RNA sequence: AAACUGCGAAUGGCUCAUUAAAUCAGUUAUGGUUCCUUUGGUCGCUCGUACUUGGAUAACUGUGGUAAUUCU
RNA sequence: UGGUGACUCUAGAUAACCUCGGGCCGAUCGCACGCCGGCGGCGACGACCCAUUCGAACGUCUGCCCUAUCAACUUUCGAUGGUAGUCGCCGUGCCUACCAUGGUGACCACGGGUGACGGGGAAUCAGGGUUCGAUUCCGGAGAGGGAGCCUGAGAAACGGCUACCACAUCCAAGGAAGGCAGCAGGCGCGCAAAUU
RNA sequence: CGCUACUACCGAUUGGAUGGUUUAGUGAGGCCCUCGGAUCGGCCCCGCCGGGAGCGCUGA
């Protein structure tokens, strides 16, 4: 029986306002929808004109975008790590809109390497597992070989992500609306977002 | 309490008039879609399932 | 107060019907459709009020339901479907097609046209937009989307409809010198030449007209409907040809009438 | 000045700003385009929203608001809140049995961008009407004329 | 006839208790929204049993319970 | 592509996503005629999207009676504004968190009173005015008082449901059922108003 | 000053009725959420030749 009316509040002057209807269907509001990480729970809900809202119970997978690669992927919902709004959810872990989230990056790796040879960071390390050389090598014919190595002058990865990459979890921000819409959907954090937001973080601590 | 028994196979119903607490003790405690041997309910009743 | 009105009072209604104060307490409330509910006229009103083939709308209802009557070369049944300007009304078995236009009063007319200029209408674009994988779409007054229209045609153009298949035989633009009616207003129903749009922008055009007899007067840019290019029209004209009669000179022009009739 | 003064990066959403880089081309900042619309009527967009760095969804030039609908003016009283501006219409109601009129007043809340400095009590403010952007702001400011007292 | 389905039942009618920039009136706006119905348009624009698929349930028949209901 | 005074509009391209409570891409129905293992003309109904037909909801500007024996009010429990979000059909302190200390007032705020629903309008009126407007048209509100909902495009619906409060009906005392400010008609009230 | 009547105030006693605001609790009922899983389904193992049984899995 929550309302949305303008009815209910004080004047601008500040007297007190008397009511002269009560309350309307279409001045209605409805619970919060306080999207936590897990497995994918989506409540359907009936609203004004016959339309739909999904109700995003739980969440677990966002359509995330890289946009200085242009490579958009989807992607596991690891953690919660700021709340522009309120600290409680952070606590809570809520996923919501602007709410700065920790993703998965190995189909961000994916791409990273099908790019072969994006930023030289710990690439000669006691390590190479078999069957992934190949979508770092390959035998390619003079074409596509020159391709990738023309695809190379591109290959400049902030130090920030070349970080976040080796953590395997990027700083990311929904720019959904999980408990409207359904999804969970947002951007990596990339540049001087990516800097003002690790440096609240860290002084969250 | 009466019972209304009906047997499907042949559409057929009939309602008995059982005032006997013995008989009913088997249905007593007892939810509803249950199977119940009802051979309390007399000798003919014998061998049947309700 | 919850949901649509579906009744309309008789003094509430249009006064261009020109409804009685007695003959009930309501109007018949026009359906939906092409045409708003007070720029419109109900079938039953046409059928009724005017033309006089029906005493009671129970009889509209009884020439609607043998299908006589067609709008714009579709058969209605609905005895309150709104028929609004340049409609055009055809009655085969009695052959006789009417166009829907309005008097210098602000009245719909019973105007009628010829077998062969009932198969076409003209309309007022509403709106161009490109949509649906960059088709122009253009929208009418009459509510009519008709897609790949000229890309020369703009809004508050004129277009000639053929009623058959709905396609767009030729167009007027909006500009100075064309002949153009009035839909809405004070200077509702009258005719004349388009001579000064002067433009407000974030508020209303207002467009200035010249009557055939030299009277100028001023409307909103959205009561303009180009009738035709120059000063000819491209559709017949009702027994007045848009020129409003002051009231000294219609009482002349009455009692000299009945002085050479009877 | 430094514009992230809130708990949240303040961005403009229309401007895409961690583009890749190019080593060459970089030349000490990254360099940011400045996303920047005219309000119709005649008005013309201050150089400072232009070539500003504040962030304000709400101002008419850089913001998300449309301008449509009535065009007023008012008198700067107020300049105590954050980018909003209380100003001051003044008018005569005409009373018919008395064939008189009486001062009458009304205070408008109104929205200020930054991209207007120099804006000083008693300054003359043509304001242009958009969507509730709070409870009681209505319009916002399209121009400021400066009061003759200002020296 | 019934019964299932569909639509309407949010109109109309009554009353004036509440209500003091509230209602309301004129004026503008939705470039800040929803829209059954009518009208016009879109409706092989998916590139991987169809010569027609499945389970129910009413109405109906039959057995009933309650002092009592448009109960079941 | 197109448009507006003005888009962060329309259209286009790219990379993805695409809700178990899942979005469309017809398994529907009547009439009439035909020439080798195929076509088809009129309709009815239904579904998606667009176009605002009909509205609804929110905003703008200006206008409302008496009262100071009501002069300061609002701000803890949002009061004014900013940022992010939640919710909503959307704009919005609508709500939440944080932040700022704002916002209204003798041009009468705030409070109180009203045998105050507002207006079109009515009576009177030389001119100016005074009084009335419950009442058939428009807008609002309510269905005994509050509150909460289902269904639906649209209701916080009451000749829908769910409670409590007041009143009240039938009962075999276990239970069941209510809402005339609809049309008539009673009671009551009154100076005061008609046919079941 | 007497002195029948009439209207109005302040009142010890809060003597009785009708109302409306509020602290402190308590709180029906609906809605939402997290659970729950009566019960009903098909998919799992067989005959008869037409050619009624399990928190195994799954849906309501």
């Amino acid at each position: 029986g929550i309302s949305r009316d303008n009815w209910h509040k004080r004047r601008k002057t500040g007297g007190k306002r008397k009511p002269y209807h009560k309350k309307r269907k279409y001045e209605l509001g409805r619970p919060a929808a306080n999207t936590k990480i897990g497995p994918r729970r989506i409540h359907t809900v009936r609203v004004r004109g016959g339309n739909k809202k999904y109700r995003a119970l739980r969440l677990d997978v966002g359509n995330f975008s890289w946009g200085s690669e242009c490579c958009t992927r989807k992607t596991r919902i690891i953690d919660v790590v700021y709340n522009a709004s309120n600290n409680e959810l952070v606590r809570t872990k809520t996923l919501v809109k602007n709410c700065i989230v920790l993703i998965d990056s190995t189909p961000y790796r994916q791409w990273y390497e099908s790019h072969y040879a994006l930023p030289l960071g710990r690439k000669k390390g006691a390590k190479l597992t078999p069957e992934e050389e190949e979508i770092l090598n390959k035998k390619r014919s003079k074409k596509i070989q020159k391709k990738y190595d023309e695809r190379k002058k591109n290959a400049k990865i902030s130090s920030l992500l070349e970080e976040q990459f080796q953590q395997g979890k990027l700083l990311a921000c929904i720019a959904s609306r999980p408990g409207q819409c359904g999804r969970a959907d947002g951007y990596v954090l990339e540049g001087k977002e990516l800097e003002f937001y690790l440096r609240k973080i860290k002084a969250r601590k | 309490m009466k019972l209304n028994i009906s047997f499907p196979a042949t559409g057929c119903q009939k309602l008995i008039e059982v005032d006997d607490e013995r008989k009913l003790r088997t249905f007593y405690e007892k939810r509803m879609a249950t199977e119940v041997a009802a051979d309390a309910l007399g000798e003919e009743w014998k061998g049947y399932v309700v | 107060a919850r949901g649509p009105k579906k009744h309309l009072k008789r003094v509430a209604a249009p006064k261009h019907w020109m409804l009685d104060k007695l003959t009930g307490v309501f109007a018949p409330r026009p359906s939906t459709g092409p045409h708003k509910l007070r720029e419109c006229l109900p079938l039953i009103i046409f059928l009724r009020n005017r033309l006089k083939y029906a005493l009671t709308g129970d009889e509209v209802k009884k020439i609607c339901m043998q299908r006589f009557i067609k709008i714009d070369g579709k058969v209605r049944t609905d005895i309150t479907y709104p028929a609004g300007f340049m409609d055009v009304i055809s009655i085969d078995k009695t052959g006789e097609n009417f166009r829907l236009i309005y008097d210098t009063k602000g009245r719909f007319a019973v105007h009628r046209i010829t077998p062969e200029e009932a198969k076409y209408k003209l309309c007022k674009v509403r709106k161009i937009f490109v949509g649906t994988k960059g088709i122009p779409h253009l929208v009418t007054h009459d509510a009519r989307t008709i897609r790949y229209p000229d890309p020369l045609i703009k809004v508050n153009d004129t277009i000639q409809i053929d009623l058959e298949t709905g396609k767009i035989t030729d167009f007027i633009k909006f500009d100075t010198g064309n002949l153009c009616m009035v839909t809405g207003g004070a200077n509702l129903g009258r005719i004349g030449v388009i001579t000064n749009r002067e433009r407000h922008p974030g508020s209303f055009d207002v467009v200035h007209v010249k009557d055939a007899n030299g009277n100028s007067f001023a409307t909103r840019l959205s009561n303009i409907f180009v009738i035709g290019k120059g000063n000819k029209p491209w559709i017949s004209l009702p027994r007045g040809k848009g020129i409003r009669l002051t009231i000294a000179e219609e009482r002349d022009k009455r009692l000299a009438a009945k002085q050479s009739s009877g | 000045a430094d514009i992230q003064t809130e708990r949240a990066y303040q961005k403009q959403p229309t401007i895409f700003q961690n583009k890749k880089r190019v080593l060459l081309g970089e030349t000490g900042k990254e360099k940011l385009p400045r996303y920047y619309k005219n309000i119709g009527l005649g008005f013309k967009t201050p150089k400072e929203a232009i070539e500003g760095t504040y962030i304000d969804k709400k101002c008419p030039f850089t913001g998300n608001v449309s301008i449509r609908g009535r065009i007023l003016s008012g008198v700067v009283t107020k300049m105590k809140m954050q980018r909003t501006i209380v100003i001051r219409r003044d008018y005569l109601h005409y009373i018919r049995k008395y064939n008189r009129f009486e001062k009458r007043h009304k205070n408008m809340s109104v929205h200020l961008s930054p991209c207007f400095r120099d804006v000083q009590i008693g300054d003359i403010v043509t304001v242009g009407e958009c969507r509730p952007l709070s409870k009681t702001v209505r319009f916002n400011v399209l121009k400021v004329t400066k009061a003759a007292g200002t020296k």
